[PDB]
């Protein structure tokens, strides 16, 4: 019931096969590739760590309207590791993850101008 | 080291615009080219049955001509379609002739096509129900007659008001021999429109709302002669009504409703 | 035989329906909704016109190691062209145009180092 | 005004690098971050079936770690794979073991991983051939057990050079016992063998190039008794045997081919 997850540092993580199965990708490799060493080539170490807390939450189960409060807390983080989160998401395959990351940046943009956007989100104006 | 954003990969940025509404939408794809061109993805407005400028935040701003074409241009499946008081172009028209499957249309106070866009737009909606046509103040007796040549039988409701001088007694004359489901008809501001051609109206057996504010030659005494329209329920004929003879009006077809 | 294309800028152009058909988008405008004038709401005047002569030129018919001499002639032109053509080709959905441009920029990189690269492309060092 | 490449759908980004050539698509992925990306991306290395150092211009370069494992981390199909001289980690060792049907692997060169991540790899590569974990300078005693330990029956050509002092006769034991079909076997620089082992050698039944150079310890004379070997064809022994020896041992072995 426990997988060994290897992040692009280098360290690891035992994870029950569960929780780590919420990432298609993870659980592709663990499945039709018999995988113990799960190195995720890039998920560094301390996202990982978050990424393992967020799929524990979860083991057990728009607008923006409606992300569920420890969710909204999970991501009260700074936009660079928010960065990394949907990234991380996206690479693993996390829908549930990559669904609130998205919301939350979509949050951000609703209310906005185009050039606080690019502002909040060092966005080159191409066209200027 | 400022957070990457210009490098986040295509796929999410449509996962996070699929996570606005299409007001929204519409803004960001100002933001920069990369984001311009996501914003206009077929994944999400290729569904949308229904489109109004009235349901868009674009009160206090100017859509460039250029991006609502290439956002429009991704709908097929409208059923509702309302850009009125926006300035449109013959490529915006040329292409709105997708929605073959158009039930209400309404351009008021829309412009900047010509009557040939006008033309293969309404051609192609040969299903369509209502139409608001009224006020393009773009434009001439070309469109007006292009507007009642090729509105489809289908229609039942119809508002050709503002088009003081470009339509005439024959263009409603075409316009009856064409559409005989009409229900609502409004042609106000149709200066001129005279009592002469109030026999045209007589032709269309299912006309219960008809409209003529403003047309300022009608004699007003001539009025009475329309509520001879068997069907005619209700009658807006604002400012050519003295209120002397309005209340005679009122008198003599009671089952009217004036105002 | 003959189809009207319409440019984003508002200009008409008249080719023949085979030729303009190399373009799967503007084919299944005509074929599956019977659009006469057929917008090109991202194609200019500008760019409509060589593409054209593009398809034109191929109504009758890797490494870069392989572009027909006409071709490569055809593509002799400044980047803002060139940038506007794998864009138009990628829209239209032209196959072989899209085929030949993809291998001109492709040869462009070829041999220069990535800051080589960042320059001639113009293309911002994220790293940094 | 700047071309604005910084902008180029991802779609076409792909396309412009599926026309470059492996090592070139190596060379991009440093550009900036969309482009890393997109050059790892699953597409465009997906089916390779060998990848070796060899043929991809590394050479006045250093492959950054973390980009090497994520290029590698996509193929599961690889059939021959060298990284000779390169310098790895744990975690592109561990992800290696996804090519299950690895025929050939060289590694000699290679530092920077584990005793444990060297196991994972070997004790799934179980139809290798050939290998080549040649002096991985890196390594302890833990690594050369593992080595003998977990390499697959299946192998036939194997190349454990030098390890001077963290190979011993009972690792050759070892190695010997598990891997039958052994044809060609190279222990240069095995400065711990003497010719105490060379029993072990007679238990290898097909063993033909056997190669024992620079193993300091080997009394010259003694190496007569590997002519025993019944199917023994060549035999390196480089710097250990002086000239006037290696003529006799030449002569007493006719058959077989010295240098």
């Amino acid at each position: 019931p426990s997988i060994k997850l290897q992040s692009s540092d280098g360290e690891i993580f035992e994870v029950d096969v569960e929780i780590a199965k919420q990432s298609v990708t993870i659980k592709t490799m663990l499945e039709d590739l018999g995988m113990d060493p799960v190195p995720l080539p890039n998920v560094n170490a301390a996202i990982l760590k978050k990424v393992i807390q967020w799929c524990t939450h979860h083991k057990d189960d728009k607008r923006t309207d409606d992300i569920p409060v420890w969710d909204q807390e999970f991501l009260k983080v700074d936009q660079g590791t928010l960065f990394e989160l949907i990234l991380a998401a996206n690479y693993l395959d996390i829908k549930g993850l990559l669904d609130v990351t998205c919301k939350t940046v979509a949050n951000m943009i609703k209310g906005k101008t185009p050039e606080e956007i690019r502002k909040t989100f060092n966005i080159k104006n191409d066209f200027t | 080291p400022g957070v990457s954003w210009d490098s986040l990969p295509d796929e999410l940025l449509l996962g996070i615009f699929s996570c606005l509404c299409l007001p929204e939408l519409l803004k960001v794809s100002g933001v920069c080219k990369r984001w311009y061109r996501l914003a206009s993805d077929e994944s999400l407005w290729q569904t949308l049955d229904e489109f109004r400028v009235q349901h868009m935040d674009l009160s206090n701003s100017v859509i460039e001509v250029s991006t609502l074409h290439g956002i429009l241009s991704q709908c097929s499946k409208l059923q509702n379609l309302s850009l009125e008081g926006l300035r449109l172009s013959d490529p915006i028209v040329n292409t709105l002739a997708k929605n073959s499957n158009l039930v209400r249309l309404n351009l008021s106070g829309c412009s900047g096509f010509s009557e040939f866009a006008l033309q293969t737009l309404l051609s192609s909606c040969s299903r369509l129900d209502e139409l608001n046509l009224s006020w393009c103040f773009d434009f001439t007796e070309k469109h007006v007659q292009v507007a009642v040549a090729h509105v489809s039988e289908t229609i039942t409701q119809l508002n050709l008001s503002g088009y003081r001088k470009n339509l005439q007694k024959s263009d409603l004359s075409t316009l009856v021999r064409r559409c005989p489901n009409l229900v609502h008809l409004d042609l106000s501001d149709s200066v001129m429109l005279k009592n002469d051609c109030f026999q045209e109206f007589f032709q269309l057996n299912y006309l219960q709302h008809l409209s003529l504010s403003r047309c300022y030659d009608i004699i007003p005494e001539t009025l009475l002669e329309l509520g001879e329209i068997p069907t005619l329920k209700t009658l807006q004929v604002f400012g050519i009504v003295p209120d002397g003879t309005l209340q005679l009006l009122k008198e003599a077809l009671p089952h009217l409703q004036i105002n």
